[PDB]
């Protein structure tokens, strides 16, 4: 295990298993197939696969060139999610939009969408789009907005770098013979803040529950004792006094007017110093609040 | 050895105490909390969070300073631990 | 009124007994046709039960129907059968002999 | 007896025999048998079997897929409950419900419940609740109310975790020669402060005569004794200390303003300390009282 | 109105002796309660009856169910005996 | 409010006992606790028991998943023993 | 506001440990740091931490992509270790 | 003296730069800027801001570490202030 470090070696090993993120893809493919059925006047089935946590380059490398990448805003959560549209799923939607019965051949050779095609992708992207709101309302609430599209994948930089941690979440869709793929692509740092509810789903009634959970907590929590430490003064030394140090030796010091008082470390109030009692006391000025 | 110079950040707690969150969060302006340190007990001194001595604040020409009543021991290490 | 083929797509899925129902009511043509789209075996489940059907009830057939309103309660079908063959063969008639002899062999080969 | 303890052993031995549940049970089988007659038109029989007081894993891991699971709300009960619709039994009911006979084998294969199955589990639901409200009414009055259906377990989770010992009781019902089976699932939390009531069903008179119980009980067990501690003071020591100690030593002690009075340890009351008629007396300032 | 836990206890019965039996009483020496066998066992609240109830065995373990509250006029009844 | 770190401990279960079997110790010497298997284990914070969870374990690790918080009742129920 | 220059550098990680392995420290002694490898290394200013970015090289020189600016609540639990 | 148990703090520098509150400001979300150290020159090794140590990168099971080649010297210790 003795190797020598080098950059651009992205082992970022961050294993958890999203299950409220997996029951929202399983909805949201229910309400998309039954979108799509709605749509195309065709019943598909969609298959959600295993999510990919996995870095943004990592990601994108495997994204077929063109294809479609839409910008959605995941409100109120700071930053934006994207949509990948396939270019099979495309054309079969667009084929079978305009007369196509589908039995033909795929014929992806590479090019970019028409605006008769990004129309097409507008419509089956807001379907998605409402659908995913619609999966997500159960656990919570959020707005989604349309934001682009674009074609390649330096169009869209979703991260801040490519090394990134980003979760995708792939859908196969079948309808009759044909068969596409489209995917959802939000990063890590969105469901950060939400992580907690996204590992475990094991709760379902929590309105009111969750108030009453969090007002036992903290007043369960309100009985804790801590660890106050005064730290009076500071001296700064060189380990060559230290070692010839000897008792009775007095150590000049500024003057401690005010005295924090810290936990672990962690400053918590600053205060004066007194006695009262025959012990020391400390009268506090302000705690330590940002 | 060459280790000589090594700079080191020597600090003194007033003192400590055993107090909860109610009360943590109940401290307002003005108001006093006692230590467990008696007055006139010589205070502690630390070293990135160990036993390095113990000191007394003595007057020494209009500057307060720390007079080093002793130095740690194994023993004592032990005991307060 | 709609296609045979979005017909099947829709009925796969339901109750066997439901389907029997459904294509009861329908024109004959399009219940012949929807049947030509379902597998062997459902589709001789369906013609079974169409045989030996006994009756739905009134409540359970409104129900149904008020089901059926919802989910084709989108605005139209009315999928324009507009162009086709017969548009194909008279704009082959217009190319060049050599153009239309190509397009003739790539349609024999397909 | 001797083996090492493994995480996932829920070796949970709670043994109980509510026979109040048990009668429950018969009742609204009775009721939903009388309410599948005035739907199907046709005469069920529905037999209760055994109580199965099983962990929510082990439960819901015998459990058909897909099938339909209705949550419910046992009010005023914290918490919900779930009725267990089989896709046999829900087969069975659109075939009698919709011209078939029923005579036609049953063909289960395997597929999520339509709009109109959904219409007929929601009727039949509504039966099964207005049943199972009547049956409790003459033990407790309950409010019941549907929440929504899903056809995965993990769609539900009705237990925090699935270690967590749930209440399910089977039924199953017969109509000519079509078998069905439908169950009752309840977690032991719904019940655990009904838990007395739920073991012995021995009271039938009993509306003022459980508050005349009641009141006869307090007025009797107002003559029982108590044995009241006051801790004086409190001196933490070592075991050093206390082997060397010898009498005549004197323990330093902070003062006690307070003297807490409890018995067996449970705090009683907050009181000061004195002395009336030569003896130790305590004048209360403040019974325990949360 | 309170959480305080109490030393229920049962009685199987009582009985008025003197001593002689007492002194003689050995390993097989028989005796006799005054309460014959059927009666209700006598449910005490730290030593206070309050109750009569039937005994039972379940999970081979004892246990009694109350099957009534006792009244002052069966409590001294009791008591003159 | 504040942001403070805690030291939140899990325990197995309670044991009381006097130093008899203390003494008698060893290596191999078989101990039982309060608490019987399947029961949550106790959250406590600072040693201040707050809650009752179950014991699973993910990716090798020990871990809690806290099932409830506990009840003034059931607390003193547990001190009181 | 104003234009003075500022000694920026960055940091890979840290390292608490005492003079033991200090004093074994060799040619070759392994030494092993607080951060994990993967995590971004810290931009101080003056010695001031204030970002956390990723390693790059470019042109064969060391560089950072700053990925994001820390918070005082991730900064007080860095130094609370 | 043999007062040796102190704990210290060791921390590694990937490099430095000098540069102004302008190109700070300028500064955004995801901009690099490359240091003044060629890539694969050998780490500075730090205690408490004092340099004792010169070492390359390394990972030890995915830990941060360096390989030291040079720690003692003070014979360029002009030139690096």
């Amino acid at each position: 295990d003795i190797r020598p470090y080098d950059p651009n070696t992205q082992r970022r090993v961050v294993r958890e298993r999203l299950q409220a993120l997996e029951i929202i893809n399983e909805r949201f493919a229910r309400q998309f197939r039954m979108g799509l059925f709605n749509l195309l006047r065709r019943s598909p089935d969609i298959t959600v696969g295993a999510i990919r946590i996995q870095p943004y380059h990592e990601f994108a490398r495997n994204l077929p060139v063109p294809t479609n990448l839409n910008l959605i805003h995941l409100k109120p959560l700071r930053g934006t999610g994207l949509v990948v549209f396939s270019p099979s799923l495309v054309f079969i939607a667009v084929d079978n939009l305009f007369g196509g019965d589908g039995r033909f051949p795929t014929k992806v050779e590479g090019r970019e969408f028409t605006h008769t095609e990004q129309r097409v992708i507008n419509r089956m992207l807001k379907l998605a789009l409402e659908g995913y709101s619609d999966a997500w309302k159960a656990i919570n609430p959020l707005e989604v907005e349309y934001v682009r599209s674009e074609m390649q994948v330096k169009f869209t930089n979703i991260t801040t770098s490519p090394n990134d941690i980003v979760v995708n979440t792939p859908f196969h869709v079948e309808i009759g013979n044909l068969t596409g793929e489209f995917n959802i692509c939000l990063p890590f740092s969105m469901i950060e803040p939400l992580r907690e509810l996204l590992v475990n789903p094991p709760l379902e009634n929590s309105r009111h529950e969750d108030q009453n959970w969090r007002d036992n907590l903290v007043r369960q929590v309100q009985h804790s004792e801590l660890e106050l430490v005064a730290n009076f003064a500071d001296i700064p030394l060189r380990l060559s006094q230290i070692l010839k140090l000897k008792p009775g030796d007095v150590l000049p010091i500024e003057k401690p007017d005010r005295i924090i008082a810290h936990v672990d470390g962690v400053p918590v109030l600053t205060s004066q110093y007194g006695t009262v009692n025959g012990q020391y006391a400390l009268r506090v000025e302000h705690l330590i609040n940002p | 050895d060459l280790i000589m110079d090594i700079p080191v950040k020597l600090t003194v707690e007033l003192g400590r105490t055993r107090m909860t969150i109610k009360e943590l969060l109940r401290l307002t302006q003005g108001s006093v909390v006692a230590l467990d340190g008696l007055a006139g007990e010589p205070l502690d001194i630390l070293i990135n969070g160990y036993l390095i001595a113990q000191g007394e604040v003595v007057v020494v020409a209009d500057k307060y300073g720390v007079r080093i009543t002793d130095i740690i021991t194994p023993s004592e290490r032990m005991r307060r631990l | 009124f709609m296609e045979p083929q979005s017909a099947a797509d829709l009925i796969r899925d339901e109750h066997p007994q439901i389907i029997a129902t459904i294509l009861v009511h329908l024109k004959r043509s399009q219940a012949a046709d929807i049947l030509a789209l379902f597998d062997e075996r459902l589709r001789h489940d369906v013609m079974l039960r169409i045989a030996t059907f006994g009756g739905v009830q009134p409540a359970a057939l409104a129900e149904l129907t008020e089901v059926l309103n919802g989910l084709l309660d989108g605005q139209n079908l009315k999928r324009s059968k507009m162009g086709g063959v017969r548009t194909a063969a008279e704009i082959i008639n217009l190319m060049k002999t050599q153009q239309e002899e190509a397009v003739i062999t790539a349609v024999r080969e397909f």
